[PDB]
């Protein structure tokens, strides 16, 4: 709070956060594609791709 | 240089030159290309009778040479004699096609006969890559209609083929109307012309063959995917020029610009093509041809390669797609003035050879075409004339953004999707 109840720190600091964190889940969105990237997507059958891939 | 042709019943075509030896033979109008899915291979169990062990044996006693050739449009049966004896290669040729055209298919020689091109055919099949995809270029590009079939026919349609199927055929197409009597060597024209008005009696004189439907180009692809060979094989072609187009020279001359390629000689790696550049940096294919295909209806244009090089597949082909873009925007004065020098060359290489066998067959599939055979140096003048207009305006008509017909077999899982390598065919402008 930056204090003793939800007042004018608690705001300011709220929106200066509310501005970083969409940033650190950008940084944390391309670990995701990261991630994807190695063994691909998976598919409906739940079965290999390896087969028949188009671009 | 010579071009005498003359019709008397028949239709007799002949080109003298004093070489050695003299071929004769005669051509039908009628290949693969008359044939059906069902009795596909007719043609090719015919040439091979014609030259089976008996028959072979009766022109060897002679002193007498067999050959023959089965094509799309055309088909072809040819003796070459030692020149004097221009007279008992027409003995040899009318006591097969008339006596011994009962006696050929006999049931002992017919089982020998399709037991080996059963042989031939599946040989074929299993290892011979290039030819094999390059036929199964023409089965998509030309499916349903009559380019599509196999010269050599299916291995199906081959096994339940009978005596009575060669019957049906050489009936319906070994007829006056749909031959030429051909001769070429040294042998003069009046000395073979008399030979032939010497016996009369026609033959099934007054019989057509039977119509058909027209040949058509669609773009497709057949995928021969097979990972336990060595290498990959394609072809890919749009739909090229007809013999007796307009541009059947342009389009000869701009599948010379790209020309032929093989990575091991030397002195492949060094011709003024600009395509090596992009190629050769990372090795993308051991070899590549470009063609152009023509027959009666349409024709192919465009190349063949092989490549170990399995994974950069799709830079083959984006590169050579590129060049070609080339031909509709920027090609260059002097690109089409070594094409033109090379073009000549490699045309001469065929026109004059030292072997008449191959003279006839060139001489035959022409005269039946088009009634005539251009004489070389009438193609020459043809040749030179073609500007870098000419061959923008072709390229423009027949290579941008059009249609694209592939095939392929061995490691081709790098070759991309059809649309990709179709998108290719054009660039992007503002
Ligand atoms: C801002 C949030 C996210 C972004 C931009 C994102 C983006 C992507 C993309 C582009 C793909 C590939 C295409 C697809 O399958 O839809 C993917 C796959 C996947 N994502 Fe996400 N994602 C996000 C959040 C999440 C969340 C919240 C979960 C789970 C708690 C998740 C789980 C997965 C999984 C498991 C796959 C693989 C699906 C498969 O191939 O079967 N993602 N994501």
């Amino acid at each position: 709070w930056g204090g003793f109840s939800v007042s004018n720190p608690t705001i300011q600091r709220f929106f200066a956060l509310h501005y970083l964190v969409p940033f650190i889940i950008a940084a944390m969105v391309i670990m995701h594609l990261m991630a994807l990237h190695i063994h691909g997507s998976s598919n409906p059958l739940g079965i290999t791709g390896n087969l028949d891939r188009i671009p | 240089a010579e071009v005498t042709q003359l019709s008397n019943g028949i239709v007799v075509a002949t080109e003298h030159n004093p070489a050695h030896t003299a071929s004769v033979g005669v051509v039908f109008g009628s290949g693969a290309a008359n044939e059906n899915p069902y009795n596909n291979g007719v043609s090719n169990l015919w040439k091979n009778i014609f030259l089976s062990k008996e028959n072979s044996a009766v022109a060897a006693k002679e002193g007498l040479a067999l050959s023959s050739n089965i094509s799309r449009d055309f088909q072809s049966y040819i003796v070459s004699s030692l020149p004097g004896s221009t007279d008992k290669s027409l003995d040899f040729l009318n006591q097969s096609f008339i006596q011994q055209k009962a006696n050929l298919l006999s049931s002992s020689n017919f089982e020998a006969t399709k037991k080996s091109v059963l042989k031939q055919v599946q040989d074929f099949e299993d290892n011979d890559h290039p030819n094999r995809v390059l036929e199964h270029l023409h089965s998509t590009a030309f499916q349903n209609t009559p380019l599509s079939l196999p010269t050599r026919g299916t291995l199906e349609s081959l096994e339940n083929l009978v005596v009575a199927d060669l019957e049906s055929f050489a009936n319906n197409h070994f007829l006056n109307s749909n031959a030429v009597v051909v001769g070429t060597g040294n042998i003069k024209h009046e000395d073979l012309v008399n030979s032939i008005e010497s016996k009369n009696l026609s033959l099934q004189t007054g019989t057509k063959p039977v119509l058909k439907k027209k040949a058509a180009f669609l773009g497709s692809e057949v995928r021969l995917r097979d990972d336990t060979l060595p290498k990959a094989w394609i072809s890919l072609a749009v739909e090229g020029e007809p013999v007796n187009s307009p541009n059947y020279f342009v389009a000869k001359l701009a599948a010379q610009i790209f020309g032929s390629y093989n990575a091991f000689e030397p002195a492949s790696r060094l011709q003024g093509i600009k395509l090596l550049d992009n190629i050769q940096e990372y090795q993308l294919c051991d070899n590549f041809n470009h063609f152009s295909l023509s027959y009666k209806d349409s024709g192919l244009w465009g190349f063949s390669t092989a490549t170990r090089n399995v994974t950069m597949i799709d830079d083959l082909i984006h590169f050579t797609l590129k060049q070609w873009n080339r031909l509709t925007i920027s090609v260059t004065d002097t690109e089409v003035e070594r094409a033109k020098s090379l073009l000549k060359l490699q045309l001469g290489q065929l026109y004059e050879s030292g072997n008449p066998v191959n003279d006839a067959n060139l001489l035959g599939a022409e005269v039946l075409i088009k009634g005539s055979k251009l004489s070389l140096g009438e193609a020459f003048k043809k040749i030179d004339a073609i500007t870098v207009k000419d061959v923008k305006a072709w390229a423009g008509k027949r290579l941008w953004d059009q249609d694209i017909a592939i095939a392929g077999t061995g490691q081709i899982e790098g070759l991309l999707d059809y649309m990709r390598i179709r998108s290719d065919m054009s660039m992007m402008r503002w």
